[PDB]
RNA sequence: GGCCUGCU
RNA sequence: AGUAGAAACAAGGCC
């Protein structure tokens, strides 16, 4: 399901997603919908954030 | 009349004046060469207690290997390392029943400890055997080659920062197909197969043991590589946990807390013991401790210890055992050959033993060559069957505490009771019985119990006479702990460090040896005067009065001809000595502050100056020029590591940067896991902007500020 | 002869 | 020769 996580979103959230994920811990191999909710998350946050 | 110091025990009882016997006054022996030559026997010798245990052939190192555990009981007195299992772990349960919930709560604040420690924790330890170069390397440097090397490989989940992610890395290590490593010699890449790096990870570092008090014959002292050293760590941290929760066992703490507890175990077993009961002190020691401590009987501790935990715990706590149950011995430096007849010298790398005539060596060495030839492998000969020094200390020591608990006269099941305290290679047994024929019964017993656990009890160097008078680790009691002050006798001169550090821990030397060593009025006013000459004699800073010629001399008469108040100087500068034995828990530069000269205390105190190092035994201290570092030996310049003060420097510069950007890196270790010029381009873009909204930065430097982030943005990105 | 090192 | 004691120094590396 790696493929879902990094194509439908933007290569840079992905990326830091993915730093946070090394950053708690987590291997993404095993937890892959923690990995696609903190992308999720993310992109929320920055549509939020962004156009302001 | 022949004079005779000796004679003077006629009188003096010999605990009393034993400080004679102590000849701590001259150059203590150290080795004059290669360590290679106690290795061997080392090896040897531990494969020669085990010789009965079951050979085999580990199938990943590809080397020999020996399994002395459940092996047959030993028949004679001579040290046997066939410990059984079954024993071990009855001392362990029986030592739980006694102590209950022990190992829960061991385990408990181990398992918080490893969640919680971090990569940077395994900087703070003494040389080890970087892998990568084949070198002692200190440790930071042997981490950051470590890390490193995984980076470049693929290996990468360390930079979560935890200790226990860099484990996971050192582990999925072992695994991959083919590391290589980039060492200099332009560099050359240089591919290990995986037998080679794993033969190269479990190699332990040899090298001799110098400045050893109290024995003719050097011994071998051995260092771990960079992979074993966080196994290492959590087991000696459960291990210590452990043993503080133990009252017989006295290695994780000080000397007086040892002398508390030693004092609280004599008076609990003699004064208890009713007039008829007999007691006698056992002063022994155990011979070959270390070759004897199977790293099997500390895996079967350890499963014993952590039952009922998490399976992860578990895994990493036994992971150290397993790596220590494989190790290969590096050798050591090799011998060394000459020539009398063609007059010429030549070195053999240690290497090519394996490979070389027996023809050169003596009729000593080549014996113990042609015996130590079948378990080399690539110049490192297995080493299974034994420990190489410590390493486990704690852990031995609650081995020992296990025995001595497995006494109470809960499981003596008979009239005769012993217990005591242990610390690692050293133990005070105390018996008690109605008769001597009890006590005989019950040394015997500790002797075989001690023995079928796989510690020997040394019967050279160990007494048993009425209790009272007895000795532990250099801590003689006669009806009462005498304090001996011959050990202490080598810290009393200047420590090196500096001048102002080396004032203060002098000091401070004195007034601990003052309280602790019962030091008199009289002798520590010499050994003040003493320590004055001698700091005098070594930093060149005489009183200035005298007409003294040194390469210093000449600028300290003319500071004191310039000073006003001359008894102010510090000694340093030549100033006079204002201590005495009632200023000696005062810092000298906090003593002499109302004699001060307003321009030499201005001048002396300045933050200014360029040699204050800004801070790096607990020595109080004052910041002041004085505080100067010494220089390095720079002897590396002639040799092919060249590069690597470049990198010193490169890094030196970059954190010193960082410093400036966050002004807490300095006291508190930063933690996190963005890249560096990411986190100081946030901060300086936060720090912009808050300054802006409120502060001092306009709208033009906000503009400027923020352009030049984003082009170093820009300069990351590429 | 010159350079470099005095725990690498 | 000398120090020293289970192995070394009595100078070493490079151009």
């Amino acid at each position: 399901m790696e493929d879902f996580v990094r194509q439908c979103f933007n290569p840079m959230i992905v990326e830091l997603a993915e730093k946070a994920m090394k950053e708690y811990g987590e291997d993404l191999k095993i937890e892959t919908n923690k990995f696609a909710a903190i992308c999720t998350h993310l992109e929320v946050c920055f549509m939020y954030s962004d156009f302001h | 009349m022949d004079v005779n110091p000796t004679l003077l025990f006629l009188k003096v009882p010999a605990q009393n004046a034993i400080s004679t016997t102590f000849p701590y006054t001259g150059d203590p022996p150290y080795s004059h060469g290669t360590g290679t030559g106690y290795t061997m026997d080392t090896v040897n010798r531990t494969h020669q207690y085990s010789e009965k245990g079951r050979w085999t052939t580990n199938t990943e190192t590809g080397a020999p290997q020996l399994n002395p555990i459940d092996g047959p009981l030993p028949e004679d007195n001579e040290p046997s390392g066939y410990a059984q299992t079954d024993c071990v772990l009855e001392a362990m349960a029986f030592l739980e029943e006694s102590h209950p919930g022990i190992f829960e709560n061991s385990c408990l604040e181990t398992m918080e400890v490893v969640q919680q420690t971090r990569v940077d924790k395994l900087t703070q330890g003494r040389q080890t055997y970087d892998w990568t170069l084949n070198r002692n390397q200190p440790a930071a440097t042997a981490l950051a080659n470590t890390i490193e090397v995984f980076r470049s490989n693929g290996l990468t989940a360390n930079e979560s920062g935890r200790l226990i992610d860099f484990l996971k890395d050192v582990m999925e290590s072992m695994d991959k197909e083919e590391m290589e490593i980039t060492t200099h010699f332009g560099k050359k890449k240089q591919r290990l197969n995986k037998r080679s790096y794993l033969i190269r990870a479990l190699t332990l570092n040899t090298m001799t043991k110098d400045a050893e008090r109290g024995k003719l014959k050097r011994r071998a002292i051995a260092t771990p590589g960079m992979q074993i050293r966080g196994f290492v760590y959590f087991v000696e941290t459960l291990a210590r946990s452990i043993c503080e929760k133990l009252e017989q066992s006295g290695l994780p703490v000080g000397g007086n807390e040892k002398k508390a507890k030693l004092a609280n175990v004599v008076r609990k077993m003699m004064t208890n013991s009713q007039d008829t009961e007999l007691s006698f002190t056992i002063t022994g020691d155990n011979t070959k401790w270390n070759e004897n401590q199977n790293p099997r009987m500390f895996l079967a501790m350890i499963t014993y210890i952590t039952r009922n935990q998490p399976e992860w715990f578990r895994n990493v706590l036994s992971i150290a055992p397993i790596m220590f149950s494989n190790k290969m011995a590096r050798l050591g430096k090799g011998y060394m050959f000459e020539s009398k007849s063609m007059k010429l010298r030549t070195q053999i790398p240690a290497e090519m033993l394996a490979s070389i005539d027996l023809k050169y060596f003596n009729d000593s060495t080549r014996k113990k060559i042609e015996k130590i030839r079948p378990l080399l492998i690539d110049g490192t000969a297995s080493l299974s069957p034994g420990m190489m020094m410590g390493m486990f200390n704690m852990l031995s020591t609650v081995l020992g505490v296990s025995i001595l608990n497995l006494g109470q006269k809960r499981y003596t099941k008979t009239t005769y009771w012993w217990d005591g305290l242990q610390s690692s290679d050293d133990f005070a047994l105390i018996v008690n019985a109605p008769n001597h024929e009890g006590i005989q019964a019950g040394v015997d017993r500790f002797y075989r119990t001690c023995k079928l656990l796989g510690i020997n009890m040394s019967k050279k160097k160990s007494y048993i006479n009425r209790t009272g008078t007895f000795e532990f680790t250099s801590f003689f009691y006669r009806y009462g702990f005498v304090a001996n002050f011959s050990m202490e006798l080598p810290s009393f001169g200047v420590s090196g460090i500096n001048e102002s550090a080396d004032m203060s821990i002098g000091v401070t030397v004195i007034k601990n040896n003052m309280i602790n060593n019962d030091l008199g009025p009289a002798t520590a006013q010499m050994a003040l005067q003493l320590f004055i000459k001698d700091y005098r004699y070594t930093y060149r800073c005489h009183r200035g009065d005298t007409q003294i010629q040194t390469r210093r001399s000449f600028e300290i008469k003319k500071l004191w001809e310039q000073t006003r108040s001359k008894a102010g100087l510090l000694v340093s500068d030549g100033g006079p000595n204002l201590y005495n034995i009632r200023n000696l828990h005062i810092p000298e530069v906090c003593l002499k502050w109302e004699l001060m000269d307003e321009d030499y205390q201005g001048r002396l105190c300045n933050p200014l100056n360029p040699f204050v190092s800004h801070k790096e035994m607990e020595y109080d201290a004052v910041a002041t020029t004085h505080s100067w570092i010494p220089k390095r030996n720079r002897s590396i310049l002639n040799t092919s590591q060249r590069g690597i003060l470049e990198d010193e420097q490169m890094y030196q510069k970059c954190c010193n940067l960082f410093e400036k950007f966050f002004p807490s890196s300095s006291y508190r270790r930063p933690v996190g896991i963005s890249s560096m010029v990411e986190a100081m381009v946030s901060r300086a873009r936060i720090d912009a902007r808050i300054d802006f909204e409120s502060g001092r930065i306009k709208k033009e430097e906000f503009a400027e500020i923020m352009k030049i982030c984003s082009t170093i943005e820009e300069l990351r990105r590429q």
